[PDB]
RNA sequence: AAAUUGAAGAGUUUGAUCAUGGCUCAGAUUGAACGCUGGCGGCAGGCCUAACACAUGCAAGUCGAACGGUAACAGGAAGAAGCUUGCUUCUUUGCUGACGAGUGGCGGACGGGUGAGUAAUGUCUGGGAAACUGCCUGAUGGAGGGGGAUAACUACUGGAAACGGUAGCUAAUACCGCAUAACGUCGCAAGACCAAAGAGGGGGACCUUCGGGCCUCUUGCCAUCGGAUGUGCCCAGAUGGGAUUAGCUAGUAGGUGGGGUAACGGCUCACCUAGGCGACGAUCCCUAGCUGGUCUGAGAGGAUGACCAGCCACACUGGAACUGAGACACGGUCCAGACUCCUACGGGAGGCAGCAGUGGGGAAUAUUGCACAAUGGGCGCAAGCCUGAUGCAGCCAUGCCGCGUGUAUGAAGAAGGCCUUCGGGUUGUAAAGUACUUUCAGCGGGGAGGAAGGGAGUAAAGUUAAUACCUUUGCUCAUUGACGUUACCCGCAGAAGAAGCACCGGCUAACUCCGUGCCAGCAGCCGCGGUAAUACGGAGGGUGCAAGCGUUAAUCGGAAUUACUGGGCGUAAAGCGCACGCAGGCGGUUUGUUAAGUCAGAUGUGAAAUCCCCGGGCUCAACCUGGGAACUGCAUCUGAUACUGG
């Protein structure tokens, strides 16, 4: 129910940097970026529409670490919801754990934040959860397990947080390694390679 | 829970005799022995023996089937039970089936216990029988107790070792044991007798013999002791005697089992290899604690309890709800309404303890010779031996829709029997079916209609043939033409036919291209071929497949524009057809080698036989036991041969069949497939 | 009866059976007895039978042979058959 | 404030094109099955076939506070004491607790199962009149006084068993008279007639028939009028297909009169009349349990009725009645029939479509489990007993849901594999190595919640005559958990126990090499293979999904391809050869009236669950749950009169 095979596979197939990597090192030295994956990867075949929307859908997927039946759940979530449902699938996927631990910066990427949050080293208001997938309602604290306050990896990933941009809506203090979610993002926060109507007409065929 | 079991104290014990030798009888009475003494079916039960003094031993009773047919039954009970009680006719004394019996058992080292029975039958002495199964089975018997009367006079038994002439109350067949005196006529007999049985235990134990050497008078006890340990060293065949409708003898075979005959402890413990990859010789030890570990066998059927498998327990202590991987499946399966059978009824277990033998209700996986091991896959157990089928006979089921049930009936019953086995011959789609005895073939064929309503005559098998050329016939001449309106096809060809020796083609056809030059564009060479081939397998004379066939191709001609593969191709099979007739071919049937094993006095009777069967035989082996011989002899004459065998050799005898080579067939039997 | 209640209640429906039969063929067989009385036409026997049967149906009427609407409707009837005679 | 904010196309007829038209595909779904593979947990589901046959165990008992009574256990005591440092009171008694069997009361008509029958005598929707109703509830009054019998029991006797028979005795809230007779029944009145049962707790004075009466509390009984609940009956509409089924009907349709039912009624009989249904489909034939709902669809609609809830019908087959408030009765009776079993051969016994299970059938569906602790039911004053309902556990990836199978670092990119224009590329930061982490599994310990109540004591109040008994309210104490070694929490050790399936010619995401050579084979459609096959088989590489992945079956969709929404008929399929004409469908124009269609308002219904919206609780999720919306369908009442109809 996750994945395990190389992490850059997956960066290379859609072409772009997916973070998967901690960011410690260049993601050019550490691997060819404008090759495909595979004996092929020197040819660039010309992508039909249908191409162009399962790659779409697929970035998000690799993004997030989120399998197909997951994220088919979070689609009718994001349909039922009132406003626009590309919009309301990103918020959603924001607000999962992963994504919430590793914005504020605990975990380098989602895989720490997986362990993290899986590992009964993440506590929401003090309650202690393992579920990746769990929802972060907004003025909900975040924060270190005393017994985890004492390893290398969390802080280790503090300083790749300043590293890179940080996010306006999440409120760390690393003092005492802890966040706080004022609220959901409104999309314009987000990052723009990311083409979210063309998740709701692969789905809605 | 607590297992509540007298460890060492129960036995595990198998009945096995000749033909109609009294063993149902006997053990029908054991039974009764048993039941009141508490107030291949298994039957277990607590005997406590004659004189009681014995804490109650769980005896377990698996009579066997005497009948030759049947060898696989008795070789199973034999494996699985470590004690097992010959019984001997006194008036016929051993017989071929008892001595057949004894030899398997020597091979799994199984202790053994022999009792005389039949006494009352007018013409019978014990003496006689002990002589006979010395010098028969070569093996000293001791008799524990020596008849006192015969026919009418008999009256019962004096114990050798004990001195007492017990005599049972006719009232009852065991309510009084009374010890009494040796009958004076009988004293001198008894007295050499024992001291004879005194010198036997003493070598046994070798401590014994330095007591024996002083002359002191060894104790009754002591001496009973190395008699037991010698019996578990497998050596002297203990013989009691006694007279099963006479209600004598029986309870005195059942106490020398119980003070004799050794325990699931005693006997040496198993072994197998550990994982399938490497032999990992294990030798799992009799413990509880060690891993559950038992053998199916005798799978079976009630139509309100189920399927019915029975179980050995070797080692451990299986649960209820325990899941149990079955080695030779490689798959694990649960325990459900674990049932146990006290003879008289059925008594429902939540577990068994190691050491006795119950039933598994609703076990779906476990069938005959299945490994029920732990599900951990511990040391899977040795694989018991299967003889071969003997007679082989097609049975065709009465209507076409029988046929459904037929294969169906068939395939269960190989289930239960791994020797029963059933095949589908490949030509005329014949159900051949082969067992391990013509009895057994016709037990098989009465159950069918029974149990299974299925109605099914009994044929030979048919012989399938191959027909091949005899003289070399060349310059064969074929020519095809089709020309006809729109478009004509033409292919002529010009090939020789020569008969290929056996050995020199292991395919049996040859096709050399000889065409000097491109007589033939090259595109119709393998088109040639297959005309051929096809014609090949089509025989001609009697529609079967030509072996031993040699053609090269050499001249052919073509139209230009009418030249065509197919043309060629029938064209080939034109010219098959003139060779085939000009070169008079001659049909083979299967001759076959057969090996051959008899007793010496009965060499003359087998090599009759083989003669008779057009067979010419090669050579003679005299191996120490009995002669080997090797014929020829052709499968479609060597049909029945096993029952025939059996009655020239007094039953005694076997055959390994091997096809050798298609011969050309006598002018007779040849005609007679062509008509 | 697998029932050991099962074979108790048969029991005392075979007997209360028995009893009720009794009962019920004596109520009606005074109806019986006016009802004759109506087509003989002697008033004065059929009141004379009318007032023996109508403390019966009431009685059974009344102790669960039948229902009092069964009673009341018999009586009713009865009487009208005896005011169209007179 | 929120309560559907909802519609996609592609391949294939041709040398090419347009159209028509079928076939196929991309989606969702399932009580699924099979193939390959498989770590965990949560919740749910699990014989669709043979309404086929059934071994065995259990599934409906309870009441001593109705009665006789003592078979059994314990207590109690007359007495030689069965006995001796009296360990013990072994012959006796209902005297006590309590209770086998028996009478009696209630339950057994509930709960559970199955879908054979049933096209409407059932179901759904909305009404209605001629009814009954145990237990529960409100009120008004009675509850007086007698009789005979019968089990059980005792004796005798028959039988293998099932089980009886003969005679004698004994009760009761068992049964039966007499008294009583009103707001009850009949009648119009006058009048006539109809019932009942005692038992238990406690006690002051008195009287003793030295048994008790007696006094009060509780509970039970009888009558009548109500309430509620349940059921019986009636009507209209709706609820499949076939005209290659056109006539059907003789208690048939109606009336009078008698009988019958709790009640109306040809329900039934006698007589009288000749009617009744039917083209708006009677009759006959096939199929089928119906609904809320479920699946799909943008919607209309199409399919469907497994789980959950309502109703119906059945209980081996056919029929019948009895008991009862209620049955024509799953674990009751009687008869007949098919089948099976026991036997001493004289006769008897049985009914898993209850739970578990076996055989059989089948592609296919599970344990001969635990506990009444919770909720519910039956009995009982309660305590308690019973409960295969139910609560749980076991088995199965059968679904949905969640998690894990690690985490960073890591190079000229090791080895090997593969391609190679022999230069290199690719597997691939992937591995190894470095550091880190311990979720779930395992081992050890700790430990919620489902638990409310019931029991003993005491205080207070009622209450009487009262301090008594009994009830109501607190207070003190000792206890009540199948699941359960529970969820959950903590400690431990180590990457250690955990990834497979399908596909890669186009439709459709993803390409090369080797084998093979129209062979082997592949294939949903077009089709591929006869020496460079991206289409077969293998291998590297990739893609999709993931503890699953595929295939098959089945439903809807796409299919506007039965077109009501929403299609066509000159030539693609399709205008009767033509006309007349009954039923039917439709109808010019003006005024009046009606208010049937139509429209508006209101009222009552449209069960709950489900679907949808806003919330709440399992750590999330599935799941559970509060409210709302919805179910705009039916019926009634009031109103409007433009259009349709009269
Ligand atoms: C070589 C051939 N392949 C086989 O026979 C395949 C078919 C499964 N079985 C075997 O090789 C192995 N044995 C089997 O499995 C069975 C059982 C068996 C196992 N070992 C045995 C030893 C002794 C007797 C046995 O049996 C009691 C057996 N026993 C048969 O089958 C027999 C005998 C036989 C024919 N051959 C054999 C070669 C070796 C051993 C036995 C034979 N059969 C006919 O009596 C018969 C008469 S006519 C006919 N069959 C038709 C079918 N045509 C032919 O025989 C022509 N032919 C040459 C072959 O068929
Ligand atoms: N006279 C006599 N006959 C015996 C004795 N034991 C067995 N038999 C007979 O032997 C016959 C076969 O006995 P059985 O047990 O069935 O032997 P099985 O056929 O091998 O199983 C029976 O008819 C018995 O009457 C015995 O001790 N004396
Ligand atoms: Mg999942
Ligand atoms: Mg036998
Ligand atoms: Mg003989
Ligand atoms: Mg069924
Ligand atoms: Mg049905
Ligand atoms: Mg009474
Ligand atoms: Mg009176
Ligand atoms: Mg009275
Ligand atoms: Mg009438
Ligand atoms: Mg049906
Ligand atoms: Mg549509
Ligand atoms: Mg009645
Ligand atoms: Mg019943
Ligand atoms: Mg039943
Ligand atoms: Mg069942
Ligand atoms: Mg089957
Ligand atoms: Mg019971
Ligand atoms: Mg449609
Ligand atoms: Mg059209
Ligand atoms: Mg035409
Ligand atoms: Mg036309
Ligand atoms: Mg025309
Ligand atoms: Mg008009
Ligand atoms: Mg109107
Ligand atoms: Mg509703």
């Amino acid at each position: 129910a996750r994945y395990l095979g190389p992490k850059l596979k997956l960066s290379r197939r859609e072409g772009t940097d997916l973070f998967l990597k901690s960011g410690v090192r260049a993601i050019d030295t550490k691997c060819k970026i404008e090759q495909a994956p595979g004996q092929h990867g020197a040819r660039k075949p010309r992508l039909s529409d249908y191409g162009v929307q399962l790659r779409e859908k697929q970035k998000v997927r690799r993004i997030y670490g989120v399998l197909e039946r997951q994220f088919r759940n979070y689609y009718k979530e994001a349909a039922r919801l009132k406003g626009n449902t590309g919009e309301n699938l990103l918020a959603l996927l924001e607000g999962r754990l992963d994504n919430v631990v590793y914005r504020m910066g605990f975990g380098a990427t989602r895989a720490e934040a997986r362990q993290l949050v899986s590992h009964k080293a993440i506590m929401v208001n003090g309650r202690v959860v393992n579920i990746a997938s769990y929802q972060v309602s907004p003025n909900d604290v975040v924060s270190i397990r005393e017994k985890a306050k004492k390893q290398s990896r969390v802080k280790a990933a503090l300083e790749l947080a300043e590293q890179r941009e940080k996010p306006t809506w999440l409120e760390v203090d690393a003092g005492k390694m802890e966040g706080t979610f004022k609220r959901k993002p409104e999309r314009s926060d987000l990052s723009a390679d990311i083409n979210e109507h063309l998740i709701v007409e692969l789905y809605s065929k | 829970s607590a297992r509540t079991t007298p460890i060492a104290r129960y036995r595990n014990i198998g009945i096995s005799a000749h033909i109609d030798a009294g063993k149902t009888t006997t053990t029908e009475r054991i039974l009764f022995y048993t039941g009141v003494n508490h107030k291949s079916a298994a039957t277990t039960a607590f005997w406590s023996g004659m004189a009681k003094q014995y804490e109650p031993h769980r005896i377990n009773i698996i009579d066997t089937p005497g009948h030759v047919d049947f060898t696989i039954e008795v070789e199973r009970s034999m494996r699985v039970l470590d004690g097992a009680v010959m019984v001997y006719c006194a008036v016929g004394g051993v017989q071929p089936q008892s001595e057949t019996v004894w030899r398997q058992a020597n091979k799994y080292k199984v202790p053994r216990i022999a009792f005389v029975n039949k006494m009352d039958r007018m013409g019978a002495n014990f003496l006689k029988v002990v002589n006979q199964i010395k010098t028969r089975l070569g093996a000293n018997p001791v008799p524990l107790q020596l008849a006192i009367g015969a026919e009418e006079h008999f009256t019962g038994v004096v114990d050798l070792v004990k001195m007492k002439a017990i005599n049972w109350n006719d009232a009852d067949q065991g309510v009084t044991f009374e010890y009494e005196d040796i009958p004076a006529d009988m004293v001198e007999l008894a007295n050499e007798w024992h001291q004879n049985l005194i010198e036997s235990a003493a070598e046994a134990s070798e401590e014994l013999m330095e007591k024996t050497l002083g002359g002191e008078e060894l104790t009754e006890a002591e001496i009973k002791g190395a008699l037991r340990q010698r019996v578990l060293d497998n050596e002297i065949i203990l013989v009691t005697c006694g007279s099963a409708f006479k209600n004598k003898g029986v309870q005195a075979m059942l106490d020398a089992v119980i003070d004799y005959l050794p325990s699931p402890v005693d006997v040496p413990a198993i072994n197998g290899i550990l994982d399938d990859g490497k032999d990992t010789p294990a030798e799992r030890h009799a413990s509880d604690d060690e891993p559950f570990s038992a053998l199916a066998f005798k799978i079976a059927t009630d139509p309100f309890v189920g399927n019915l498998t029975f179980f050995r327990v070797y080692s451990g202590v299986v649960n209820s709800g325990d899941t149990v991987l079955n080695s030779v499946k490689a798959a694990r399966e649960r325990f459900g309404r674990i049932v146990q059978m006290h003879a008289n009824k059925r008594e429902e277990i939540k577990e068994v303890r190691a050491g006795d033998i119950a039933a598994a209700i609703g076990l779906k996986d476990v069938t005959t010779g299945d490994t029920l091991c732990d599900p951990d896959a511990p040391i899977i157990l040795e694989r018991m031996e299967f003889p071969e089928p003997v007679i082989s006979i097609a049975v065709e089921p009465k209507t076409k829709a029988d046929q459904e049930k037929m294969g169906l009936a068939l395939g269960r019953l190989a289930k239960e029997d791994p020797s029963f086995r059933v095949w589908t011959d490949e030509e005329s789609n014949q159900t051949i079916i082969a067992g391990m005895g013509e009895l057994h073939l016709d037990i098989i064929v009465d159950r069918m209609k029974r149990e299974f309503n299925v109605e099914a005559n009994v044929g030979k098998p048919q012989v399938a043939y191959r027909e091949t050329i005899r003289q070399k016939v060349t310059d064969v001449e074929g020519k095809h033409a089709k020309q006809s309106g729109g478009r004509g096809q033409y292919g002529h060809v010009v090939i020789d036919m020569y008969p290929l020796e056996p050995g020199s083609n292991p395919k049996g056809y040859e096709f050399i291209n000889d065409i000097k030059g491109g007589v033939i564009p090259g595109e119709y060479i393998p088109a040639v071929d297959k005309g051929i081939q096809e014609q090949l397998k089509a025989g001609p004379l009697a529609g079967y497949p030509v072996v031993d066939m040699g053609i090269r191709l050499h001249f052919g001609s073509y139209h230009d524009v009418d030249s065509s593969e197919l043309a060629f191709k029938l064209a080939a099979s034109i010219a098959f057809k003139e060779g085939f007739k000009k070169a008079k071919p001659v049909l083979l049937e299967p001759i076959m080698k057969v090996e051959v094993e008899t007793p010496e006095e009965n060499t003359g009777d087998v090599i009759g036989d083989l003669s008779r069967r057009r067979g010419m035989l090669k050579g003679q082996e005299s191996e120490v036991t009995g002669v080997k011989i090797h014929a020829e002899v052709p499968l479609s004459e060597m049909f029945g041969y096993a029952t025939q065998l059996r009655s020239l050799t007094k039953g005694r005898a076997s055959y390994t069949m091997e096809f050798l080579k298609y011969d050309e067939a006598p002018s007779n039997v040849a005609q007679a497939v062509i008509e | 009866a697998n029932i050991k209640s099962a074979k108790k209640r048969a029991i005392q429906s075979e007997k209360a059976r028995k009893h009720n039969a009794s009962r019920r063929s004596m109520m009606r067989t005074f109806i019986k007895k006016v009802y004759a009385a109506i087509e003989a036409g002697d008033k004065a026997a059929a009141q004379k039978a009318f007032n023996e049967m109508q403390p019966i149906v009431d009685r059974q009427a009344a102790k669960g042979l039948i229902h009092k609407n069964k009673a009341a409707r018999h009586k009713a009837n009865l009487t009208a058959q005896i005011n169209k005679l007179a």
